[PDB]
């Protein structure tokens, strides 16, 4: 009757039925732990995919390399399409330049005029530093410092490349500017030449502060000596020189907010006559593979919820149907059916909460253990360190814990309350006899 | 006061389809006055336990009317019947129907908890009841750590602990020796005299049936009885 | 006790305990069905990835664009690397040609000299037909037939192109040879030209039987008019307009068996000085992501086995521990503990086999239903574009059914035999009292 | 022949650590001759069921020696004890220990299946046994669907179905009226006379104790009966 009496008698029956109580707590615990651990692998996969989308530009890139009915491509209209995270137009100019840090000068750098806000929005891949925000701030490639050579090392390089020749397999490249090129100022000098004058005419230098270093190229054989100037200096460089054809290679890239929007974006630009290559054009069926993978994740989560709920339901139905005779005795003594149902609701809620708590603790422990072990397995099976990926194997959000606890505890409560309800509904002698 | 009026009860057994009928009670009429011990005697399988289960509402009669303390209890749902049993009924079960997970003490104190009897007073009540049935030393035992007669006396103590107005005793001395049975009979007679408790005692013992103010014979589902012994 | 008696009494107790028997059968059935359905989603993902690898060929391509210490790259030494399913060297020649099917001629087709066996081993992407196997047979591109044009529409095409005057948007390209270009024969005429004569010198034609059509490039705009001739037909087009390197472009592609070996292959070529790209350098950590996904699949399968085994264990332990009093009665009457254990082994094996059979039937039904439904979900969510992957959402191998049945039935047998053994080993009174 | 020799038995109950002993039997010696009905009487809770459970090997004595038919049965494992019980023992249980999932027929028939007699030759045996205990009409009933005395007679019939050399009856008439109990006593005496079955009958009834050739009193865990007189 009194709540304290109900707790007392539930506790005493629990103490004398340790195997049954352990079976039910184990069912709820294993259901909760399995749900959280499985969905945490799913959440870690989703987090890894999202992190790859942030890091690698190629995932969400839709390169625009022309248009049907040849007309100039306007960057402004490319952002009109939906799910366009950024549009990066790079005006790659191969004209000579004289970026100098003082005693050491650079010649092989390639100018790239790009909107820095677009590069920041497109998640420009940088090894160190951040994308330029102001106008004079610039980003340079991974090999820009390596190309900074004084006259002495330049002469050594010329001698080593022209006297030796033969097989250039092993030529000692100068270390260049081994120091921190980041947060330093260079002097960019551009010459006009032209056949009309036939020599170096008026020349002007710009004071550019390196703030970012682009990502190291995929393989060592790729040289990234690019230097990125904001498009606000495009007007100045047009007033200075005419970069029209010959040594200009525009690279337009339309970025998607998510990979799942890449296929739709590519189709949108294709049916507007843009010559676009994306991940979904290079890999046929990439979007539908991602879609069937997400459908599989959802279906796996659903059948996992089903197996967890079925396990809890089986164990709790068995356990409470083993108490039918006790419910009959209590009803015979004078316990109201509502009191008996409240006691069994308290018992099933306690079993569910204890099992959910233990399962959540086990889930966090297993998540910690697998997030430690997966790097170990990867190192064991790398065979050469493999590639460099920032992955989450198992990731437990708080929402996942909430949903798993709600599902498993609710199933425990309902499955412990159904047999109790039907035992309180029947006549006493039916329960005293354990049904027919 | 128990007023069983023209009670017919049958059971249905067998697999779905071919189902048999077990006519147990036919036109059974049993009147027990307030503060009277009615003893129901009959052969094994005559329906005496069925009659007590009908009186206590453990089963509903196939037809007939059960009136206890003036209130028609046929047609009570489980909630109404449970409240009525807590208020008026103590039941001594033939198989003693003890809760396996409770000790002797907790089994006897369960109805006191159900009635809200303030555990401090419950301690003394259960101690006195266990001493009255010779179970003072077995309070910590579980039912599976008891003799059959000790479990019987746990059932007796659980039924008598609330001092109900009606005690339905289903062979309450069948597992007891003569001395323990005499102690239980003396306790029953004391409760009948002092608290005015109405007893309906099924028994196979002539000594137990002799303590009753009335005797009722169950034979082929018919309660002949009709005799009020002058004690 | 005869076997027939044991079966009879097991059946009678099963008939009187329908809820308990149903709970155990449901536990075994849901365990088996969950194991098979989940692992079938995993097997279907593996099958989809294998089919993508077998068809796309961009997945396993490691294209070699050069070598450090410039030396002529040899195909024979490239196959010496491990896990190389093929090495396709394509000698793309842009020299003039006169591929003619009769009244219609072709001029824009680009000759490609490649080892036909290598193309077959590399899973050459064909829309229709098969890779050339003989010296005479050739494979042509998707747009080769559409380029077969007679002068009648050639004049219209020329005037339409010239009359656009900066607006080639509305240009009606002739439909060309809309008939079945497959299994036909063309006349490939190659001229000598050269500046020493300043005109058309001796000319020779060849009869080439088209057997294959290369895959239609996605996104349109890509006029694949290539024609592929075997490298055993070499120098027969080189004696006319020798390969000075001005127009001849070589495309070397080292293919791998399975994507798992693409990263190892790319690293292998890179440490040997080759300038390779492949997928694992375009996408950083691609092999790592695939390995983490495989580890996740294994871990998910393991925890699924654990949850299914735990559910079976819970239900069967509960069910057989509810039989302890009955086992005590059996032992008291005179049933040998070995006979009781054999009866409970028969009951557990029957429950496990029935549950495994029902779960396998449910697994095949669910697999059929989800393989029907996933195309429907794909059509609903992304509109109608799911005709470019050829995925298998759920795939049940026979080995999976065998393993799941063995696991679930064995867990049923051991979980129903452990409490039975415990009950038979104790003294009779302990079981008759349902422990102490 | 039962030879219980200086049998001490105690029970251990309570939470681990705070375990207390329950001395039940002290130096209990019980000799039952072959073909003799020994009746053990005693107050409820004196250890009579404990004594029968020791004789049948349901529990092992704390100390002492049980020798049945000349073979030392203390030290038997579960397999040895089960084979010995099938060969020599029938047990009538105080709580009747019927299998809930079997009918009355299947319950009585189970010992014959365990002895592997014949399913065809089992029909006549179980039918005759059920008729001898007045349960011909209840063969299809489950123990759920039986009276306490009918379940008692199912236990009696299951114990007597194999005609064992020893029947250990734990209060085999406590749930029976005088007529049914007299029929059961007559059946017991017929089996003792004809098959020479040794009976050890715990009873609280004077008539049942009177049918015995031996009487043993259990008081304070001591079997101070030592009664063996001619008939
Ligand atoms: N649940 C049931 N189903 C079918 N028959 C039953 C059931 N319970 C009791 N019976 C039958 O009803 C008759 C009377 O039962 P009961 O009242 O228990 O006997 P008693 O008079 O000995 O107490 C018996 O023959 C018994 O077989
Ligand atoms: N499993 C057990 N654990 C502890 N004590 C027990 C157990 N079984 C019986 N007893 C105690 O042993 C004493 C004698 O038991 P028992 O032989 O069953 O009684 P009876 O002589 O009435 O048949 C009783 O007082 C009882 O409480
Ligand atoms: O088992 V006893 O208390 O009936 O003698
Ligand atoms: O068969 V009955 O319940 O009278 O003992
Ligand atoms: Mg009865
Ligand atoms: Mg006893």
């Amino acid at each position: 009757m009194r709540f304290k009496d109900q707790v007392h008698f539930i506790r005493r029956n629990m103490k004398k039925n340790r195997l049954r109580v352990f079976m039910t707590i184990l069912a709820t615990t294993m259901a909760c732990a399995f749900l959280v651990v499985l969905s945490s692998v799913g959440f870690g996969i989703q987090k890894t995919i999202t992190d790859m989308t942030m890091s690698q530009q190629i995932v969400t890139k839709v390169s625009v390399m022309g248009k049907e009915g040849d007309k100039p491509i306007k960057k402004a209209d490319l952002e009109k399409y939906d799910h366009v995270r950024s549009v990066v137009e790079r005006t790659q100019v191969y004209e000579p330049n004289k970026a100098t840090l003082g005693n050491r000068t650079n010649e092989s750098s390639n100018l790239i005029f790009t909107n820095m806000n677009d590069e920041l929005k497109a998640n420009m891949e940088l090894e160190k530093g951040r994308v330029a925000k102001s106008e004079n701030e610039i980003v340079v490639g991974y090999d820009f410092a390596k190309r900074l050579l004084t006259k002495k090392e330049s002469e050594e390089y010329n001698k080593k490349i022209e006297e030796a020749k033969g097989n250039p397999e092993d030529i000692k490249e100068p270390k260049g500017y081994t120091k921190d090129i980041l947060n330093k100022t260079i002097e960019l000098s551009v010459s006009k030449t032209d056949s009309k004058t036939g020599d170096v005419t008026k020349t002007k230098t710009y004071d550019f502060k390196i703030v970012g270093i682009t990502k190291k190229p995929s393989q060592d054989w790729m040289e990234d000596s690019n230097i990125f100037i904001s498009d606000q200096f495009k007007k100045d460089f047009s007033e200075f020189l005419d970069f029209k054809g010959g040594n200009v290679e525009t690279n337009i890239g339309v970025f998607a907010d998510k990979f799942e929007n890449v296929e739709q974006l590519t189709n949108d630009l294709t049916d507007d006559g843009y010559y676009v290559t994306s991940v979904t054009t290079e890999l046929e069926g990439a979007n539908t593979f991602f879609m069937v993978f997400k459908i599989g994740l959802i279906f796996v989560g659903c059948i996992a919820v089903i197996i967890s709920a079925i396990g809890i339901f089986n164990t709790m139905t068995m356990a409470v149907t083993e108490r039918t005779q006790e419910i009959g005795i209590m009803k015979a003594i004078g316990a109201s059916p509502s009191i008996i149902r409240r006691m069994f609701l308290m018992e099933s809620a306690y079993i569910g909460i204890l099992g959910c708590v233990i399962g959540i603790i086990i889930s966090y422990g297993v998540s910690y253990l697998v997030n430690l072990a997966v790097p170990m397995i990867l190192a064991a099976t790398s065979g050469g360190d493999a590639g460099d990926l920032n992955y989450t194997f198992s990731y437990i959000p708080a929402s996942l814990v909430i949903i798993a606890v709600v599902i498993c505890g609710g199933v425990a409560v309902i499955s412990g309350m159904n047999p109790a309800r039907k035992a309180t509904k029947t006549n006493v002698l039916t329960a005293l006899r354990r049904e027919l | 006061m128990i007023d069983v009026q023209h009670i017919d009860h049958s059971f249905t057994i067998g697999k779905k389809g071919r189902e048999n009928e077990v006519p147990v009670l036919k036109d059974v009429s049993l009147s027990v006055a307030k503060g009277e011990i009615a003893c129901i005697v009959g052969r094994s399988g005559s329906g005496k336990s069925t009659l007590l289960n009908l009186i206590s509402g453990y089963i509903s009669p196939t037809k007939g009317r059960i009136v206890i303390n003036g209130t028609d209890v046929t047609g009570f749902n489980e909630k109404e019947w449970a409240q009525f049993r807590l208020d008026h009924f103590g039941f001594i079960f033939q198989s003693f129907q003890l809760i396996p997970g409770l000790t002797t003490y907790e089994n006897v104190e369960m109805p006191l908890a159900l009635k809200g009897i303030k555990p401090s007073e419950r301690k003394q009540k259960v101690q006195d009841m266990l001493k009255r049935v010779g179970l003072e030393n077995h309070a910590a035992h579980y039912p599976n750590e008891l003799s059959g007669g000790q479990q019987q006396r746990v059932s007796i103590a659980r039924a008598l602990i609330l001092n109900p107005s009606i005690i339905l005793a289903d062979e309450p001395t069948g597992s007891l020796d003569s001395e323990t049975e005499h102690e239980v009979l003396e306790l029953i007679q004391q409760l009948n005299r002092e608290r005015g408790i109405t007893f309906v005692i099924i028994t196979h013992d002539d000594e137990v049936a002799s303590i009753g103010h009335s005797k009722f014979q169950l034979h082929d589902g018919v309660l002949k009885g009709g005799i009020t012994v002058e004690v």
